[PDB]
RNA sequence: AAAAUGAAGACAUUUUAACGAGUAAGGAAACGAAAUGGCGUAAGGACAACAAAAGUAGUAAAGAUUUAAAGUAAUUUAGAU
RNA sequence: AUAAACAUACUUUGAAUCGGCCAAGUCUGGUAAGCAGGACUGGCGAUGCGGGAUGAACCGAACGUCGAGAUAAAGUGCCAAA
RNA sequence: GGAAAACUUAAAAGAACUUUGGAAAAAGAGUGAAAAGAGCUUGAAAGAGUAAUAUGUGAACGGAUAAUUUAUAAGAAAAAU
C-alpha cells in the first residue's frame, strides 16, 4: 500500500519518475480541513451545560437599561433567559421603545428596581429556534456572487414572523401604561446628567 | 442622543522620576476624588476614541478607537491604572477618555 | 555622457547637450536653476537680461561672499549675480535644441524647459607659484549641461 | 497545526557609532574600548547581543509559513524531503536557470512539496501576456 | 550537576534543580552523552542526480545596487535591476 | 553548637600584576591642605541600575530576555509617579 | 636617486549622410547580439546634479513605546441527527 505521507496527485502529462504511479491508477481526493466536530443539538427544554448564573437582581418582570450595543441607553423588560445560549430574552415593548424581541448578554445591562411583573405573557414559542429563524445570514462562499440584494430580500421574508411573535408585547404594554409617568420614562433615553456619578447612582 | 460614559483624562503612563512604563496608563475619572470611590470602576471598560482625517479615496474608518480595562487604583486621589490593547499615543496626553458602564455588576 | 531623464513622449520633445564645457559649474548651476520650467520663448528673453544686467540670478546654494542686490526681492534669496559666460553657453544650447524641434516639426510657441541638469566634469590643473618655494593647483571647473524641451499641454484624469 | 513563533527582539543589533561614521559598518562588533559608552551598559545605550535573546528551540529557524527551509538544485534534491513535506519547504538556489526551475516546480507539485521561489525567474508573462 | 535512555531520531537527546555583572587574563583542534559553541576569506585532496551521462551555469556565472526572510550575534538565504 | 559531596585534598603548566585612589565613632609629621605616610575593613580601579538636581568612591542593591506583583534607600504644592 | 600606467568587439563593422553651430560638438540616421562610442569589460564608497516624498525656534544622530501613511502579507472548506 501507499505510505501514510504519500498522497498521489495527477500529473498533467509532465515528466514523472519510473516509481511514481501513472494517472490511470490515481484517484484524487478532496482536501480536508474540518477536524473539530460541531456542537450537539439537544431538546428544547433541557438547559445547556454552558449556562451562566444570572445576578440575583435580574428577575423576570424587571426593567433593564441597555448600556452597550446598538440599543444603547434604551430600556427593556426581562422575560426569561435563553437556556441554550445564556443570553437574556428582553423586549423593550415595540409600541413604546421600538426595541424588538432580541437577545442580549447580561453583562451589557443594568437591573433597575422597577418591576412590571406581568405573568401569563404567553412565551410558548420565542425560543432558540425563533432567534435562529429570524437571524439574517450571509451569502456563504460558493453561492455565485448574489451581492447587495441578498440581505434586502431577507428582511421582507422574515418580517411577518417577527410581527407574529409580537403577541408577547400586548400584555406588557397595557400594564406599562398603568403606572403614571412610566410610559414616558420607558419611551425616553437613559442619560448621565450633571452630578450623576455612577459610583453614587443606585437602581 | 444620550451620555453613557464619564470622561477621564489621560494624565500619562505609569512612571518614575527618570523612567516610563507605557504598558499602564493613568486616568483621572471625573467625579472620583478618593481611592474609596474606585472599587466601582475597577473592571469597567475604557475607550480612547479619536478622529483621523482620512481621504475619500480610502476605506479606513475616520473614527478609530482603542479599548482597555481599569485594573487597579493608583494613589489616594482616585487615580486608576488602565491597560489597553495597544499602548496609548503620547500625543493623546491630557485628552478625554470615555469610561463606560459595562461590564456591569449591578 | 548620458541624460539623467528620458522624455515621456519622444516625438513631443527635443534634446541638446554639451560636454566638458569650459564654464564654471557653480555659476552655471544657478543659471540653469533659474530658467527651469519657464517657456523657451521666455527663457531666451530672461537670459539676455542677465547679460545686460537687468535680471538677477539668485545664488541660493553658493552664496558665500556674494553681495546683496536690489533685484533679489521676492525670491527668498538676498544674494544674486549676473553670470554672463554661463548664460551665453545656455543660450547656445537652447538655440540648438529649438532648431531640433523645428526639424522634428514641433511647434516652438508651446515649448518649455522641462529638464535641465548640470553635472561636474573633469578638471584641468595649472601651477600657481607661492612663497617659500611652494606650488599649488589652479584647476578649472568645467561641467556638462543637458537640456530637454517638451510641448506643454494640459493633462486629463477623467 | 502551527505554534506561535515568538521573537524577543525584532530589531537589528547595529554596531556602535555606525550611524555617525560611514567607515564603520552596521555589522555588530562588541566594543572593547576601556571607556566605551555601550560596553559599560550606560542608560540609553545598553543594547548588546546576549544568549538570553535567543528564540525558543521548538520554533527556531522556522519560516512564517510554518515550515523549515531546504534548498534544492535539481529534481533529485526534492526526493530527500518527500517524506517530510509537512516539515520542510523547497527553496530553489539563486543560480538555477529558468528551464531547470520549471522541472523542479512541476515535480514539487507532484510530490506535494511547497516551493518558496514559486514565482522566481519567470518569463515575461506580466506585460503583453 | 545528577538521574533516564542511547546506532542515529535531532534541535548537540529526556527530566529536575541551582546558577547568568566584569578591565588585564585564560578557556588550540578531536573526544555520544562529547575536557566552551560557532561565522567569514583564499588555496589543496575528496564528496555532490546512484538504473550507464550523476552539483549550478548563454532559458544567464561571478561582481554591483536594493527588497524581504532566518540567526542573540558573527553572517547566511531568496526576489528585482 | 552550626555549616559543608559539583565537599575536600590537590598536581602540572602558564597569563596578567606589584604607579593605585577613596571612606572612616582611626593614627603619626604639619598651622592646615582635595598635603605626606601607616593598622583593620569595605569599596572605585574592573561597575552598570534606583536615590542624593549634576558627582569613581556616599545610601539601597550588584546585571541572561521578559510579563505580573509586593519592596529598598528615599519621597508624596508644580516641574515629578505618589 | 628613481616611478606611474593592463582590458572596446568575435570581427572596426571605429558612426559618416542631413539640419543647427565660427568650430568643437549636438539632434537625427546607421553598424553591431548588446554602444560596449574609443576618457570604450563590470563600475563600489567618498562628492555632486535631477525627480519623487517628508521635516524644522541656538547642533545633528541613536533606543523603548504608541499614532498616521505606504509596503509586505493569512482562505475554499463547509453542522447536528
Amino acid at each position: 500500500s501507499a505510505p501514510q505521507w504519500f498522497v498521489p496527485v495527477k500529473a498533467g502529462d509532465a515528466k514523472v519518475p519510473a516509481y511514481y504511479p501513472t494517472d490511470d491508477m490515481i484517484q484524487e481526493q478532496k482536501k480536508k480541513l474540518r477536524t473539530r466536530k460541531g456542537a450537539k443539538i439537544t431538546a428544547l427544554d433541557k438547559p445547556a451545560w454552558n449556562l451562566e448564573k444570572l445576578r440575583k437582581s435580574i428577575v423576570p418582570g424587571a426593567i433593564l437599561i441597555i448600556v452597550a450595543g446598538k440599543y444603547a441607553g434604551k430600556k427593556v423588560v426581562f422575560l426569561k433567559q435563553c437556556i441554550k445560549s445564556g443570553a437574556l430574552i428582553v423586549t423593550g415593548p415595540f409600541k413604546i421603545n421600538g426595541v424588538p424581541l432580541m437577545r442580549i448578554n447580561q453583562r451589557y445591562v443594568i437591573a433597575t428596581s422597577q418591576k412590571v411583573d406581568v405573568s401569563k405573557v404567553d412565551t410558548t414559542g420565542v425560543d432558540v429556534k425563533f432567534f435562529k429563524k429570524i437571524a439574517i445570514k450571509k451569502a456563504a462562499f460558493g453561492k455565485t456572487v448574489e451581492e447587495d440584494f441578498a440581505k434586502k430580500q431577507y428582511e421582507a421574508k422574515k418580517a411577518l414572523i417577527v410581527e407574529k411573535q409580537k403577541q408577547v408585547d400586548e400584555s406588557i404594554v397595557a400594564e406599562i401604561k398603568k403606572v403614571p409617568y412610566l410610559k414616558e420614562y420607558m419611551a425616553s433615553y437613559f442619560t448621565l446628567k450633571n452630578g450623576d456619578h455612577p459610583h453614587l447612582l443606585k437602581f | 442622543k444620550c451620555r453613557l460614559h464619564v470622561n477621564a483624562v489621560f494624565m500619562g503612563f505609569q512612571r518614575a522620576q527618570r523612567n516610563q512604563y507605557p504598558n499602564v496608563a493613568l486616568l483621572q475619572i471625573s467625579g472620583v476624588n478618593t481611592k474609596e470611590d474606585t472599587p466601582f470602576y475597577i473592571g469597567k471598560r475604557v475607550a480612547y476614541v479619536y478622529k483621523v482625517n482620512v481621504k475619500k479615496g480610502s476605506n479606513k474608518p475616520a473614527i478609530r478607537a482603542i479599548f482597555g480595562k481599569i485594573v487597579a487604583p493608583h494613589g489616594n486621589h482616585g487615580v486608576v491604572k488602565a491597560r489597553f490593547l495597544h499602548n496609548l499615543p503620547p500625543k493623546a496626553m491630557g485628552q478625554n477618555l470615555k469610561v463606560f458602564l459595562y461590564p456591569s455588576n449591578i | 555622457v548620458k541624460y539623467c531623464a528620458k522624455p515621456v513622449n519622444v516625438a513631443k520633445a527635443a534634446q541638446a547637450r554639451g560636454d566638458n564645457l569650459k564654464v564654471h559649474f557653480k555659476n552655471t548651476y544657478e543659471t540653469a536653476d533659474a530658467i527651469r520650467g519657464m517657456k523657451v520663448a521666455r527663457a531666451q528673453e530672461f537670459l539676455k537680461n542677465v547679460i545686460i544686467k537687468k535680471e538677477i540670478v539668485p545664488f541660493r546654494k553658493h552664496n558665500g561672499g556674494v553681495g546683496r542686490k536690489a533685484q533679489c526681492k521676492g525670491l527668498n534669496c538676498a544674494f544674486g549675480r549676473w553670470p554672463v559666460k554661463s548664460a551665453q553657453f545656455i543660450l547656445k544650447l537652447l538655440k540648438n535644441a529649438v532648431d531640433n524641434a523645428k526639424a522634428k516639426g514641433l511647434n516652438t510657441a508651446l515649448l518649455t524647459v522641462s529638464h535641465i541638469a548640470v553635472q561636474e566634469a573633469r578638471s584641468s590643473r595649472r601651477r600657481l607659484y607661492r612663497a617659500h618655494g611652494s606650488i599649488n593647483s589652479f584647476s578649472s571647473s568645467p561641467c556638462h549641461i543637458e537640456l530637454i524641451l517638451t510641448e506643454k499641454e494640459k493633462k486629463v484624469a477623467k | 497545526i502551527k505554534p506561535k513563533i515568538v521573537k524577543k527582539y525584532t530589531g537589528h543589533f547595529k554596531r556602535f557609532d555606525s550611524n555617525r561614521f560611514l567607515r564603520v559598518k552596521a555589522s555588530w562588533r562588541v566594543p572593547r574600548g576601556i571607556d566605551n559608552r555601550l560596553r559599560r551598559k550606560f542608560k540609553g545605550t545598553n543594547l548588546l547581543p546576549k544568549i538570553g535573546y535567543g528564540s525558543a528551540k521548538a520554533t527556531r529557524n522556522m519560516l512564517p509559513c510554518g515550515l523549515y527551509k531546504f534548498p534544492v538544485r535539481n529534481t533529485t534534491d526534492l526526493e530527500m524531503i518527500m517524506m517530510q513535506n509537512r516539515k520542510y519547504a523547497a527553496e530553489i538556489s539563486h543560480a538555477v536557470s529558468a528551464k531547470k526551475r520549471q522541472e523542479i516546480i512541476q515535480r514539487a507539485k507532484i510530490l506535494n512539496i511547497r516551493v518558496l521561489n514559486a514565482d522566481a525567474r519567470i518569463k515575461k508573462q506580466e506585460v503583453a501576456q
